[PDB]
RNA sequence: GGCUCAGGACAACGGUUGCACCCCCCGCGGCGGUCCUAGCCGGACACCGCUGGCAACCCGGCGCCAAGACGUGCGCGCAAGGGCGGGCGCCCGGGCGAGCAGCGUGACGCAGCGACGGCCCGCCCGGGCUUCCGGGGCAUCACCCGGUCGGCGCGGUCGCGGCGCGCCGAGGGCCCGACGCCUGGCGGAGAAUCAGGGUUCGACUCCGGAGAGCGGGCCUGCGAGACGGCCCGCACAUCCAAGGACGGCAGCAGGCGCGGAACUUGCCCAAUGCGCGGCGCGCGAGGCAGCGACGGGGAGCGCGCGAGCGAGGCGGGCCCACAGCCCCCGCCGCGGAGCCGAGGGCAAGCUGGUGCCAGCAGCCGCGGUAAUUCCAGCUCGGCGAGCGUCGCGCG
């Protein structure tokens, strides 16, 4: 029974969707606390070193971050272990590359290059409405951001559009049947579909049923259902519109690419 | 050995000196005296008569220091806390048990620390030079190769004033914006109840 | 030292359980404050550094407290005279020890200073005309450093009056 | 972080719940109204100078000086706790499955922040306890428990709770195996074996738990009942200029003892990470090398009538924190097989000795003049850089 909090992370005990190599080393980076937690995030160095290949070692990534060449929602971050999460903005001005962090059909993080018209905001999921000091209403989001004095019409599990420049709401999407959603956890991560039923069980989890555009149907709990607009997506999405292929189709694709 | 290394320090002029004693009959008057106890120098007729001394400390034969409030003529062990005399800590909250000689004076001593408080007219081999000068602004204001001088402190130049004014203005505008936001939210909610702490006064 | 761990107890069947670890600081305890009514003298309160840096204060001696008359909504600060009843033990009463639930006598001066004539609860007015008023303690000394309460009335007043009348 | 498995058998542990009984540093985002010299307040110590004790370990006295240290504190009422504020059969917003939060008002109390402004709130990781199921053997252990079971009240705790105390009543568990005793008992993910069903093990790589000679206690700190932190008893151990002082390798190497059994008292932070930080430092974590027939994988001691090819040696590259090693380019050139057995199970037979002796033989059996079985030579068989013997597990 450890006397205090943990600071290390063994490579084998790291999350699977990070795709770390077994023999790369004994250790893995331990993300620091921030907007996203350990199991729904990814350290900055992994993106800067094992994905874009701009750096070959820890020291290069540290130097780059100190030089303040990377922006995360308009605020330069110098922490090599800063956690990056879903619906983030990842812009590198010195190479005119701007990406949005999303989930692929396989259930992994991806960078979707975006335009300037939609790179000044982000979508947030509201999880809690509480009264703070002096009875002032508040709200919290999945990225650990608190807003004061919100519109009464906003309820839990809704989606919020906040401008990055200032940090103010402009519009919100209600949680209802017939609204396009994206799955952010479980066996169905990265899929896109439309809500068709909402079944609530007293004292336990609420289940959400959605249908894929092709006609497929799948189930998931409400804790990882993310509205990304009405009917049509508000933001850009990867090339494939959240359609998971079968093993046979994936094998055909692999053989074609070989 | 059988002696006592009496060290004399003059605080008015910052001069100190030491000498040796080879007897106890002479120091019998010194016996039974505690710290901060007046001891007339007439015991030492060698240019010390008529001068009032004060006992400040000393080291026993083995070298153990002397502690004020024990009230004893032999050494004893106690658990010493942080910031106490005769103990150097290593960890922040660590203690130690070590021996110390008693406050009361006796023949077992080997070194005696004494100070001069009042003397006669006669001057003795035992001016105060100042290797350093005051560094705070208030101190110097009260009091009055290379050129090396201390850097002054507690001086309020131009940029300190600007910083304080900026901070005050920032706090004021923060309060004003919060008040405005509360007012507009209150103007809204015309069709619902509300529960906030009303500012008093 | 003092612990509230369940590892030193028997099981529901009466068996003895084995000791599989040493003592832990999560499960510690401390000696009671035993707050004493005053009746080098003065109010004394101590501070305790609890887990997480939080601060807890236990009163060792006190003499005053705030008491509220709910029916008429009259609250004043009064002096406690002495303890007269306790549902746990007579020894606490003899020693004049203050705990939550103690029944005490407070001075009537603050409450007779006004509304001694207004037609309120008759059973309280007679007490007001005297010198002491029966009251109860609602706070927890030893945790917050205060001894507050309320003036009795209703069935509980009759209960305690019958309890302490024959004595 | 690293080491180990002593203790512990409705416990630890694995999966599944909950806190409307809880605490939480860094980090991220908010928030920021403080009752009654502010061109900027006050005093100290550290290092250091002078002077000294003591074998060592340790410290003493006097003396000017600094703060993002300490203390006081300018400021638009604000910490904790306490009294009162909903219903008339039930159900049909800040928020819930759930009367939970916040607020108003009457009394107390002036906590925290403030000499370059942060008290407070939310998330996050982590912890504490908690629901349901699983969780070794012995019946030459059949009845067991007496804070043991429940209720009331207080105290203590971060917090619920017989957690502790006082009073009251009596209960709780058991052949669907209690209680007691034993274990050469850490648990799981997993490993060995092999038609299917199963049996045995599970110190060791990942997770969780416990410990730092035995037994206890405690300070600092958000966080420790910490041991490369302190105090005590016990058992060991070291220096002594005899009055005194002082230690904890189940961390890396190394040594003794024990045993059937187990490696260098090496180099480096260059890679993976952690700590503190701007152009880096440190890390016996970790990496590199050395010993290494535990063990696993790939080639060879020739082919053919002449050539060719390795091992090996000498130089140049590449690699390397530096050195190796692999691989590549030139010149010269060592080709080396053992361990078991030949009566049967079980594939493989002729001479010379010995004479129920010496010896072989897992079992059957041989040996007392041809010994197909002992001891030797020849020949032959199996596996092969490996073969055989002893113990354990599966079959
Ligand atoms: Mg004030
Ligand atoms: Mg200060
Ligand atoms: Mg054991
Ligand atoms: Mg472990
Ligand atoms: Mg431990
Ligand atoms: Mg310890
Ligand atoms: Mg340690
Ligand atoms: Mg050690």
């Amino acid at each position: 029974m450890a006397r205090g909090v943990r600071k290390h992370l063994k490579r084998l005990n790291a999350p699977k969707h990070w795709l770390l190599d077994k023999m790369g080393g004994i250790w893995a980076p331990r993300p620091t606390n921030g907007p996203h937690g350990l199991r729904e995030c990814i350290p900055l160095i992994l993106i800067l070193r094992n994905r874009l290949h701009y750096a070959n070692t820890y020291a290069e990534t540290s130097m780059i971050l100190q030089d303040k060449n990377v922006l995360i929602d308009g605020k330069p971050r110098t922490d090599p272990t800063f956690p990056v999460g879903f619906m983030d903005v990842f812009e590198i001005p010195k190479v005119h590359k701007t990406f949005r962090v999303l989930y692929d059909v396989k259930g992994r993080f991806t960078l979707v290059p975006i335009q300037s018209n939609e790179a000044g905001f982000k979508l947030c999921r509201v999880q809690k409405i509480f009264l703070g000091d002096k009875g002032m209403p508040y709200l919290s989001t999945h990225d650990a951001r608190t807003i004061r004095f919100p519109h009464p019409d906003i309820k839990t599990n809704d989606t919020i559009k906040i401008n990055l420049k200032t940090g103010k709401i402009d519009e919100w999407y209600k949680f209802d049947i017939g609204k396009i959603v994206m799955v952010t956890g479980g066996r169905n991560c990265g899929r896109i579909g439309t809500i068709q039923a909402i079944d609530k069980h007293m004292g336990s989890y609420t289940m959400i049923r959605m249908k894929d555009t092709e006609g497929t149907e799948f189930l998931t709990r409400l804790c990882n259902v993310f509205v990304i607009g009405n009917d049509s997506p508000a933001v850009a999405i990867p090339t494939t519109k959240g359609i998971r292929p079968d093993i046979i189709k994936n094998r055909e694709l692999r053989l074609r690419s070989i | 050995g059988s002696f006592c290394k009496v060290n004399i320090s003059n605080p008015v002029t910052g001069a100190n000196k030491s000498l040796m004693i080879e007897d106890f009959r002479k120091s019998q008057t010194i016996h039974g005296l505690r710290m901060a106890s007046e001891f007339d120098g007439a015991a030492l007729g060698e240019e010390y008569a008529g001068c009032t001394f004060r006992i400040t400390g000393g080291n026993d034969a083995q070298g153990f220091p002397m502690y004020q409030g024990v009230l004893k003529s032999q050494r004893a062990r106690l658990l010493l806390r942080q910031g106490a005399k005769c103990y150097l800590h290593r960890r922040n909250g660590e203690r130690k048990r070590k021996s110390i000689r008693g406050c009361i004076v006796g023949p077992d001593l080997h070194a005696l620390s004494v100070v001069l408080v009042d003397a006669g007219d006669k001057t003795l081999p035992g001016v105060v030079p100042k290797r350093l000068v005051p560094k705070r602004a208030s101190k110097i204001r009260r009091l009055f190769k290379k050129l090396k001088y201390p850097k002054v402190q507690r001086v309020v130049t131009d940029e300190k004033y600007a910083r304080k004014q900026r901070v005050i203005a920032e706090k004021k505008e923060i309060m004003r914006k919060s008040l405005q936001q509360l007012e507009e939210y209150k103007a809204l909610l015309s069709r619902m109840g509300k529960q906030h702490n009303i500012r008093i006064y | 030292g003092i612990t509230h761990d369940k590892m030193y107890k028997r099981s529901k069947t009466g068996a003895v359980q084995g000791k599989w670890h040493k003592k832990r600081k999560y499960n510690l305890g401390r000696q009671p404050a035993n707050t004493k009514l005053i009746v080098n003298e003065g109010q004394k309160i101590s501070t305790i550094r609890c887990r997480g840096g939080n601060i807890k204060r236990r009163a060792l001696r006190l003499s005053h407290g705030s008491f509220a008359w709910g029916s008429a909504d009259i609250s004043h600060k009064a002096r406690i005279l002495q303890v007269v009843y306790n549902s746990t033990s007579n020894e606490l009463v003899r020693t004049n020890t203050l705990v939550k639930g103690c029944v005490v006598q407070i001075d009537s001066a603050p409450f007779k200073s006004a509304l001694s004539n207004d037609t309120l609860d008759k059973e309280i007015l007679d007490q007001i005309r005297g010198d002491h008023i029966l009251a109860r303690i609602s706070s927890r000394p030893g945790q917050v450093g205060t001894a507050d309460g309320y003036i009795l009335e209703g069935p509980e007043l009759l209960f305690y009056q019958k309890k302490l009348a024959p004595k």
